[PDB]
């Protein structure tokens, strides 16, 4: 039934590398929107929010490369 | 014609393999059984079992 | 007409490596299409896609590697 | 009716996807446009337009990955 | 009808599966010319043109095959 | 073998020549169709199909070579 | 001895033995950084890494292009 | 067996060689701040220390990145 | 006597000869820069240098490979 | 007996005695490059020897195609 | 003393004295090019230089092989 | 026809290796049995173990 690439692995490292932060993020949000102007909350969803940045911004671009460097050997089976 | 063919087999794999790296002071690693450079500058070892 | 040579049967092995690639990437699509501006699904059709390109990449240059190696054999019957 | 491909038909998922938006954003233009400067107006408009780019931007691309793939099968058939 | 041969009604089929692309692709060029910087014209010329790159390419590549099955036949007549 | 001519014997030099080669680019097939994207398994794949070029190509020329000296040797029987 | 070896599988093993260990070097040092993404002296070590890696597999599969194409070259002209 | 390094990373190492210290020192004004984050003298320190790390950190991902596309601009000529 | 030199050989070495010391400047100017990241005067001095080199090893690869084609198109007529 | 050498052999020793030692140069430019694949220096060095290696089999090889043609051709007359 | 010449050694020398100079323009623009990298003036001229060579060498290949083949077919015939 | 094999083996490795790297100042430093020197404060050394 499921099939997974060398890719999507990759992928799945960082997936299982950030435990919970696709949740923690979730709800520090309905947090904040509970009363926006708490800085306690306001700390830690800036906190949350740079760290889910980062964290997608990293797993494309090695996505990416990956890539790449197959595509640059199946250029030369010809 | 007639043709006949019989087949019995029986197979057992059972026990355990072993290797790992230790480091002391930062002079000394030390690998058993591994081709690798023990790379972590900390103690790891790893059992592998079959049965 | 079940009929398939040496040709097929080396392209059908890759058919048949990436069981249900072929459809997890209309699924893939069809749930993005819905709501375009989630990360959760952007990051999981990226990592998809580049799998099924790379898939027909080396699909079809394989078939003409051994195509030519056949044309070269035949040419010397004479 | 009219004779569509592979790349329209991957083209009008996302126009069926986004099921109406392009009216929305012409709405919420005018709406504002009427007076500027309500921020509930322009909280609203905010949304439609980021939307819409994100929308644009995910269509074209696709398409673009879609071609190449099928100019690299076309390459072999010498 | 004039004479065509096997490598006419080959050429052929393509056109004839294409019912209406020949003139969509031109319809599309007046309309876009008209507004250069609509979102909603470019993205649709866009996926026409591609997909007469495509048929085109594939058209010829195709004929070429077949002149030379032929050619390689027709040497051995001798 | 029930029967081998010369041409058998030089033919049948390669094929024992080469030990396993026949087999190791059919394995490694499998294993590359299992994972499409892992580099390994391409950078392999490359090499055993490349090889495999070449044993093909060098043992069909030689079989011609050896023909026709014999049939230029038989024809001055006349 | 070993399983058996055209002149091509030489030359790539030679990459693959020049290049001691780098390949579980990138294998381990992603799996550091996946669980501490926001790290600069990981990241540092990554972005060092892979590149390595890239022209690694780069220059290895050329190399062996082009002497599959000396060979044909040559086992043309027999004929 | 040693730990096999190549060209980039090498490169990379010698930042790292270059700046003695301020890996340890950045984080030894961090420390002492934040138990004081009112002390004006205190306050300077870190602004140096921190500036001075963030412009380390990107003078050498950027020499790394330049010299990986003149190995790549070389490596593509070999076919 | 001196190691062989075809044609081309003796053509990537006249760049070398033609940068008489820049190969050593350049890793002169990486260590005096990587002892103070924070200078500007050594900043500007290193951008310039790392640029001179790209341009050169850049130019030396493309005219080699163009007299390599050069060559082979002719010894094809041979036959 | 000393191996008996005919006039094609003759021809093609003719390369391999012309080229003194690029034979061993492009061997061990390969175990370098291996060594540190990412180093331009080594990069720019192997790109010359693998070119002269090429055109040296290529000319080689159609030369003495070239002559076995005349032979094969003046022996049909003997009829 | 002086060579004999044949006829395709006449279509070659009108090629070799119809570009007159080029021989040694295109050497001494490398020399100069070699000398200075980084100059446009110098770049935009040897570009050009260059590309009129390989078109020149090209040439004349292809139109010596064409009569050889012309040749070649009117002396079977003489059987 | 009767075809009969036997086929009996052991065998054994056991043992130590050793190499390293020394430095005394920056001046001077020493490899032992290694093609160079650690460039490395201190010292360092390796003891592979097999069994």
């Amino acid at each position: 039934t499921p099939w997974s690439g060398y890719l999507d692995d990759v992928s799945a490292k960082f997936d299982t590398g950030v435990d919970n932060l696709q949740t923690q993020v979730t709800e520090a949000l309905d947090k904040l929107a509970a009363k926006p102007s708490d800085p306690a909350l306001l700390a830690a969803y800036q906190s949350k929010l740079s760290e889910y940045n980062l964290y997608r911004n990293a797993q494309s671009n090695t996505v990416k490369v990956f890539k790449d460097i197959d595509a640059a050997i199946i250029q030369n089976f010809r | 014609l007639w043709i006949v063919d019989l087949n019995k087999s029986d197979l057992e794999r059972l026990g355990t393999s072993w290797s790992g790296s230790i480091t002391i002071g930062d002079k000394l690693g030390v690998s058993l059984n591994q081709s690798s450079i023990s790379t972590l500058d900390g103690s790891r070892f790893i059992a592998a079992v079959n049965a």
